[PDB]
This record gives structure tokens, sequence and C-alpha cells, in this order.
RNA sequence: AAUUCUUCA
RNA sequence: CAAGGAUAGCACCGGUGAUUGGAGUUAAGUCGUAACAAGGUACCCCUACGAGAACGUGGGGGUGGAUCA
RNA sequence: AUUGGGCGUAAAGCAAGCGCAGGCGGAUUGAAAAGUCUGGUGUUAAAGGCAGCUGCUUAACAGUUGUAUGCAUUGGAAAC
RNA sequence: CAGCUAGUUGGUGGGGUAACGGCCUACCAAGGCAAUGACGUGUAGCUAUGCUGAGAAGUAGAAUAGCCACAAUGGGACUG
């Protein structure tokens, strides 16, 4: 997260749970500006799928990102 | 110029000495050593009040302290202002410059905050060379 | 014309007796247009030198055209050892020189072309080096007559 | 024919060839003569092709070995010269490469500048339609 | 190996000691302070394997390999004959 | 500074008015010099490009109310993108809110209208503001806080005010547009573009 | 053999 | 293995140091007047000697010298 | 002082010479690719510099999109 | 600041480490770095960058972030 004080702007990015916040990272995922809830978080939809089968876990408010637009229903039976 | 010299002998630049030698080292008490971190100002204690006339092209009679700094150099300094108020061995603080009618003197006083209080009678560019605005 | 000054000096030959107090003036006359001219003179009072400046100024003008408000090329006065560059400027920026250099070349009819002084700053040879630089280029006509082709390709 | 006048290269064809014609534009001369190579006919070639020099023939002798070559000056009435000066950029004591993207064009780009390619010895604009680099030999204008 | 083709041509000049040869390498730049176009001489001390032969005024090729002492860390692969 | 309290000690020295001809008209005596103990010629001793330049700078920047460094920010923003400066320059200075409120006959004195603006008596999109500084757009509607209809300075303005050519606005409804950009011809033609323009080398 | 001519423009 | 401890001897870099050598800069300070003209003994350079100094002289070299030529 | 200076009188040509190393260097021809030319592949974190856009009463700013530059590897041609 | 270099360079057996390896060890050796600048000394955390500049670049390595090192000073080892 990184932005302005009384606006925040909290990028969504996969990393190792290892390093500071906001540090260095591996690759983009997607970014939110808080200011409404239905459609303000966009991703590439592709490379995080691909961080998730090649090994990952999505960070605590990741999953509502992940649940609004519609992306855990073909995760988890791609799974099994 | 040659450039077979050049790599040979690479050029080298002047960058000739600053103002004040004096105002940029700083002293501490750790088996001292010596460091600059280009000061602006310092704080000193004068040891010497006299008076002096200038060079050649004009005539006057003004008036210089020795004071040591916080470092162990003594320099010279000009009392700029109408009035006078150092009374031999009183805290001062310096201030960067130049003076022309006194060769070896490149350091001003700083009137008005410290023990040495800037005259009054002064309102025109009083706050360079500190005086206190009177009120009205 | 708009027959404007320049930097005027203070000169006095000496005699037997104080001296011979006769300053000179220098000036540049042009229509802003493609005509312009330089002159200098001296005289005991003001407006006689000024006079006699404008006169041997503007009995001596020469023609220079202008292309598209500005120069196409790169030029080095070098008169009187005081070089000074002129390089092309684009459409329009506003007029980058030195003082009497910018009267200079803002009384030949030029929009803006870049400009800087070399070496020693005594106007009146930064005047002719000016004078040289921008008077002995070339046109790209002249090319053409020149060389075997019609048009510059 | 016959030329009876012992000539000899000064360190380098290149800066032989400017030297000269910048001597003989001074002093308003016809033609001089000066040692031939390849590269020589070639700059030759390439610099009359385009309206700034004249017939130029390369003299050679019995043997294969000894060469020459002697340039016409291009010229109108009046004697006022097509050529208004040369500056070589590539020295025998200082080499000099430019890539494509970075060939400056002569003063405008109105004038020509000679390039010596990876494959041809060959002017600034026609070059950049290649792309091909390689070093600046010399700017006239 | 499966490393980079390492073109380390050069002029061996000693195997004083066994198994060991010392190569300068000479490598063309340019100056980044003047442009000019400069050379530099390295040394570099290889291991050879024992069934391809490096001789004295050669011109030969070094590749990387693991470190097999202080300051070894190649291996000879082609070596150019005399002249 | 966002301003100065007196009007006339420019006017008077820079030699032409703020207004049409209406303020520096005639008072007692009119008078055309410098203020001050030096009633006297003085046009042959200081005439430079400098002198002029500044002078030029000066009334500009009095014309506008604006102070220096919101111009030089205002400079900062022209010189990012691709124009001809003077053009670009001279249009943003009009587009400021309280210029814009004077043009269109809302107000006898820019400055009532820069006092307006900031004490939120005007709606700048159908929303408020008290920060004169927005460039104004095409396309922008105005109205003044309806309310403000029975304010006797806004009905006395809009009297008898100066329609300006390129805005449209209608008084009795308090309804107003900006339909077009300047053109050099149609403003006070006193400031010289290049000589102000060329004063700055300093970005 | 042969000398010096007080600062200030 | 050994941080350290003790001992003795080399290397490097400072602070200060009685007394002294000169240096720079200063309203009108004392001795002579060396140089700028042929500066009234041409000057200058190198070198050696000598004098309170200005510098003098000896040897070699130049005109960065004057008129008569 | 690479783009960008000079060594007669303004500071600067060593008193002169012999010259190892270094640097510079006549013409033909083939090869080589070390530089030099150049297609592709990979990389040069983000932010920031820059160019558009969105929002905070608007610039300040925040975010977003794109943006050069160097380097390795690989394939091609040989004027110098 | 003209020599530095003695586990220093190299070989074979062995041990040790997460692994290559003088990392260590038994023996044999006599090498290795240096005017294309080691060694000695002086100052310095490096970099993205910030400022200036048209640029080549001069300069500060603010804040921020990448990397490195340190935890009163000098050492040693366990746990994992």
């Amino acid at each position: 997260r990184m932005g302005r004080v009384h606006y925040p702007t909290y990028r969504i990015v996969a990393v190792d749970s290892r390093v500071k916040r906001d540090g260095k990272y591996i690759a983009l995922i997607g970014h939110l500006n808080p200011a409404l809830k239905e459609n303000k978080c966009k991703i590439d939809e592709a490379v995080a799928l691909e961080w998730l089968n090649k090994g990952a876990k999505p960070t605590d408010t990741v999953r509502s990102l992940f649940s609004q637009t519609g992306l855990w229903k073909k995760f988890v039976e791609s799974k099994k | 110029a040659t450039i077979a010299q050049l790599i040979r002998k690479p050029r080298k630049k002047k960058k000739v000495k600053s103002k004040s030698p004096a105002l940029h080292y700083n002293l501490n008490l750790l088996n001292k050593k010596v460091t600059n971190v280009y000061s602006p100002l310092k704080r000193g204690v004068c040891t010497r009040v006299g008076t002096m006339t200038p060079k050649k092209p004009n005539s006057a009679l003004r008036k210089y302290a020795k004071v040591r700094l916080t470092n162990g150099f003594e320099v010279l300094t000009y009392i700029p202002g109408e009035g006078h108020n150092l009374q031999e061995h009183s805290v001062t603080l310096l201030r960067g410059g130049r003076v022309k009618d006194l060769p070896g003197v490149r350091y001003h006083i700083v009137r008005g905050t410290l023990d040495t209080v800037g005259v009054e009678k002064r309102r025109q560019q009083r706050s360079a060379y500190g005086a206190k605005k009177p009120k009205a | 014309f708009e027959e404007r000054i320049v930097k005027l000096k203070r000169i006095s030959k000496t005699t037997k007796g104080g001296r011979n107090m006769r300053f000179s003036v220098l000036v540049v006359v042009g229509n802003r247009k493609g005509k312009i001219g330089y002159g200098i003179a001296k005289a005991l009072e003001v407006p006689n030198a000024i006079k006699k400046a404008i006169k041997a100024a503007h009995n001596s003008l020469h023609t220079i055209e202008i292309h598209k408000g500005s120069i196409y090329h790169e030029v080095i006065g070098r008169s009187g050892a005081s070089r000074v560059l002129l390089k092309p400027a684009p459409q329009g920026t506003g007029i980058i020189a030195g003082g009497a250099i910018r009267a200079i070349i803002e009384l030949a009819g030029y929009s803006d072309i870049y400009t800087k002084n070399l070496g020693r700053n005594t106007p009146i040879n930064m005047i002719h080096a000016t004078m040289d630089g921008i008077l002995k280029q070339l046109s790209p006509r002249r090319v053409a007559i020149l060389r075997n082709k019609n048009l510059n390709e | 024919i016959t030329t009876t006048k012992p000539i000899k290269a000064h360190f380098d064809p290149v800066a032989d060839l400017l030297t000269k014609i910048n001597n003989a534009r001074k002093a308003k001369l016809m033609t001089v003569t000066t040692i031939a190579s390849k590269l020589k006919i070639a700059i030759l070639e390439i610099l009359v092709k385009e309206g700034y020099l004249a017939n130029f023939q390369v003299l050679e002798n019995k043997s294969k070995t000894k060469r020459i070559v002697t340039f016409n000056l291009k010229y109108t009435q009046r004697r006022i010269p097509s050529i208004n000066g040369v500056k070589q950029i590539s020295k025998p004591g200082l080499r000099i490469y430019r890539p494509f993207e970075k060939l400056p064009l002569v003063l405008n780009g109105l004038g020509i500048a000679i390039i010596s390619t990876s494959d041809g010895v060959m002017t600034d604009k026609v070059a950049r339609l290649k792309k091909i680099g390689g070093e600046i030999l010399a700017y006239v204008w | 190996k499966r490393n980079q083709r390492k073109v380390l041509i050069g002029i061996v000049k000693s195997t004083k000691n066994a198994k060991t040869a010392t190569v300068q390498v000479e490598s063309r730049f340019k100056h980044p302070l003047y442009h000019k176009s400069v050379v530099r001489h390295k040394k570099y001390q290889a291991h050879n394997e024992g069934e391809v032969l490096a001789k004295d005024g050669d011109k030969v090729q070094i590749v990387e390999t693991r470190p097999l002492s202080a300051t070894k860390r190649f291996r000879i692969a082609k070596i150019i004959e005399r002249a | 500074m966002k301003y100065t309290g007196s009007i006339f000690k420019r006017s008077r020295r820079l030699g032409f008015s703020l207004l049409e001809n209406n303020k520096e008209f005639s008072k007692g005596k009119k008078r055309k010099t410098i203020p001050g103990q030096h009633g006297n010629r003085f046009r042959s001793s200081t005439m430079s490009g400098y002198a002029q330049q500044l002078q030029e700078k000066q009334r500009m920047q009095y014309m506008y109310g604006i102070t220096d460094k919101q111009f030089r920010r205002l400079f900062r923003l022209v010189l990012k993108q691709r124009g001809n400066l003077a053009v670009n320059l001279f249009r943003v200075l009009e587009s400021r809110l309280d210029n814009i409120v004077y043009r269109m006959g809302f107000a006898p004195t820019r400055r009532s209208a820069r006092q307006l603006v900031n004490h939120g008596h005007v709606l700048l999109n159908d929303r408020t503001v008290d920060t004169p500084s927005i460039i104004l757009n095409p396309g922008d509607k105005v109205r003044l806080k309806a309310k403000t209809i029975k304010i006797p300075i806004v009905k006395a303005a809009s009297e008898s005010g100066v329609v300006s050519p390129f805005v449209e606005t209608n008084n009795k409804t308090f309804e107003g547009t900006y339909v077009r950009f300047p053109e050099r011809s149609e403003l006070p033609a006193g400031i010289n573009e290049s000589y102000v323009v060329e004063w700055y080398k300093r970005l």
C-alpha cells in the first residue's frame, strides 16, 4: 500500500510474507482505491491464476476481490 | 592537446577553497579529531577588543574581535552597526561574509540576540544585523 | 525603420591641458523585414554623434532574406577573436540571444534563433562577429544552382 | 599522361584528399594528383555523383602496382567554387563510429556527409534508409 | 557444461606449473572518457584436462567450469596449433 | 498577498487604467505621471528591455489580481504541453473564476467578484467553490446560488452591465455559460505579449 | 659627481 | 584453535613545543636612489666573489637597446 | 577544452641528441570476425524523470497507461 | 606510496562444510601479483537516484525503497 493520508490506495500484489509491507515484490496483480465496492478492483486475470497454480495463498482481503469478480468458481473446480 | 596524452594524464579541476575555512570545522571531546560539516555559523568567546585603521583608498576607525570558537581555531571578526557591546570574554555568535577595509577579517557579528543586543534607533534594514522593531 | 541604439562608450584623447572629452556611439538600423545595417561614429555632443552614426549606418545597408522566420543552419561568428554560435530554432519559441545581439537579430526580421556568445563580451567585436557569421552563409537555391540538381533532395 | 612530377601520400589518403581539395579551392587551382586506393576511387565516385565535384580519372602504369588519381573540381564561370568547406571527422589518431540513429545531418541535412558503412561508402540519408551504420569520414558543405 | 560459450581467445603464456596454463586475453572497447578505442590484457589461470594439450605460443580458447583451486575457475577445450 | 488594497497607486505609475478609462478618468485633477514628489518627465532615463518587461509583468498581474507565485505555477502549467506560449498564456490568464464573473456582467469590478467567489455565493457546475484557481473549460454552466437574488450589488451589475462577446448568460435568471476561447483582438491590447513572455528565462 | 618632492580625486 | 593479558622492539600519521628563520598585509615612519629616457656606469640571464641595502665587479650570452652608421 | 582552448611578443616548447616499451602508420589479395554494422531472444524491481488520463472545492498530490537508456546471448555482411 | 607475496601459487591421499574450493591437513614442490598501478596511505556504506545542465556530465547518495554491514567493544558456541 502507498498513497496519500486520509485517502489510501492499496495495490493488491502476491509476494512472499517474509518481506516488509509495500517492499520489493515480483509481479503486479492490481490496485484498490477505496471509493466504491462494485467496480474498483481490476486484475489481469491470468497472472493471478498462474501464481495461484504455481503455489501461493491469497491475502486475507484478496479473497473478497476474487469473489466479487467471479474467479473462485473456476479456481476450485480446476483443483478438483 | 593530443588525446594520446589525456588517457595517460587525466585532467584535474581547480575547486578553489571556500570563502571561510574556520566556519567549516567542528570539535568534539572523544580524543578530538578534525571534521567539517560546512557550518553556516559558530559560537565562540572573544579575547581581544580593539580598533584598527583601514587600507589606502579610504580611512576610518573600525572595531575587531579575536574570537576562539568551539574548535581550537582563533579568528578575527568585524563588529557591524553603531555602538559596541563586547566586554572582554562574553560569548558571541559569528556570521559569514567578508570586509574590504580590514585585511585578514572575513567574519561579521550577528548583533541582537545574545548578551550583546543590537542598538535601537536603527529601523531601516533592521532585520539584518538585528534590531527589535519599536511598537507603534 | 526602428533605429535602436546599443552600448555607448566614453572616450577622450589627451593633449596639453586637460583632455578632449569626445565620446563615440554605435548603432544598428533595420526595417525588421530583411534590410539591416550598422554604423559607428564620434562627435562632441550627443545629438550630433547619434545623427552621424545613423547616417553612416543607414547608407551602408545590406540585404538578407527570411527563411521561414529563422536560420536553417548553424554559423560561427569568428572575427577579432570573438566566436558566437547560431543554431537553428523551430517554427517559433521566442527570441533568445544577448542584448546587443538580441537587437541585431530582432531588427533583421527573424522570429527566434539559438544564440550563444563565446570569448570576449565587447559589444563592437560581438556585432562584427554576428555580421560575418550571418553574411557568409549560403542558400539552398545557391547549392541547387551550383550542384547538378534542380531541387534539394 | 606523363605527369612528370613526383608525388606521394601524406599519411593517409582520407586526410590528404580533403587537405588537397581545400588548398586547391583556397588557391583557385584546377586539379591536383594524389595516391589512389580503392577507398579513394570509391569516395571520389560517391562524392562527385552528388554534384559536388567533376570528372576524376584514376591513372595507373605499365605495372599493376602504381596507381594515382587526379580529379577535376566543380566550378562555374567567374570561378566561384561549388564546395564551401570540408572538415574530416574520422582521424588516424582518433577512430570515430556512429550508429544509425545518431548520424548527424549536414547543418540541416541539406549538404552531404560521407559514412563508411559495412558494405559500401555512401552518403547519409540514403544510408539512413537502409539503417546500416558505420564511421563518418568527412563533413562537406 | 551448459553455460554460454566463453570466447576468451588469447596467447597462452606458460604452463610453468603442471596441469595449469596461464593465458592472457586482449579486450578492445570504447573508453568512457574520450571515446577512444582502447585495449587491455588480463591474465587467467586455467586447468588442462589432459586429453587435449595446450603448448607455448598458441592462441587458445577457455571455458568456465567448477572451481578447482584458488584463482583457477576455467578449463581449456580448443587449442589452436603453433606457428 | 491576496490583495494589495490600493489600485490607483499602480495605474498612476504604470500609466494605464485597470478598466476602460472609468477608474482613472477624472476626480479633481487628471494626471498621467508618477505619484509622489516626482511629477516630472521620466521617459528617457531607464528605457530598456528589462524595465518595460517588468512594467508589463506588473501591469498584467495587477490586472488579473494574481500574485507572482500563482502565475509562476500557471506558466509552469502552460509550458508542459505544445502550443504557442503567448496564446495559451493569454487564454489561461482570462480563465479565472473572478474575471469570468466580471466579464459575464455579474460584478462591476473583478475584485468584487473575487471576494464573492471566495465568500461562496456562486456555483461551479452545480457545485460550490471558494478557491478562484480552476481554469474554466468550455461546456460548463454557472449559477450564483439564486438566494443571491436580493443582493444589491448583483442586481446593480446586471442592470446595465457590459455583456462580453465570448460569454453567454441570462441576467434575469442569473445563469451563464462559457462557450468559446478568447481571441487576441477581443481583449485589452495594452499588454505586449512578446515583451511579457520574453521576460521569463528562469524556467 | 649630481639626489630626494607627504596621503586624498 | 584461542578473544584477550604481560613483555620488548620496529613502521606510519598528528597536537604541542623555550628560541629562531624568513613571508604577506598596513594614512601620512628612518637610509640611499637600483630600474622606467643613453635613468645619466645600457639592461637582462647564468655563475662566482664582495659589500647595510639599493646592488658593485669578474667571465660567458642576448637585444627584450640609443643616437652617429 | 570528448562535444569545447593554446605554447613568437599575454602563463606555456623541456638545451640538444640516441632511442627500448606505448601510441600512430603505404598498396594488392583471401580468411578471420576483436572492435566496428545489424535482425531476433532475455534482462535492466517499484516509485520517481517524461508524455496522456482519472479524483480529492483545484494546483500540491495520489493512482493508472505508456515511455527511453545499458548489458548478455544468438544469426547474418566485411568499407576501415 | 616500487616492490608485494610463505597456505602465498600448483600437484596427489585424507578430513571438513550446504557445496566447489589451501577451507584445513601429510608429502612433494617454487610459484603467483605487479608501470594496462598490486602493495601503502587518505577519505567513503553501494545503487535507484535528488539538484543543476541542451548534452556529454558536475555534484548530494536527503526522505523513500533494493542490497551490504553492525547491535556497549573483542571473541566463542548451542538451539533450530
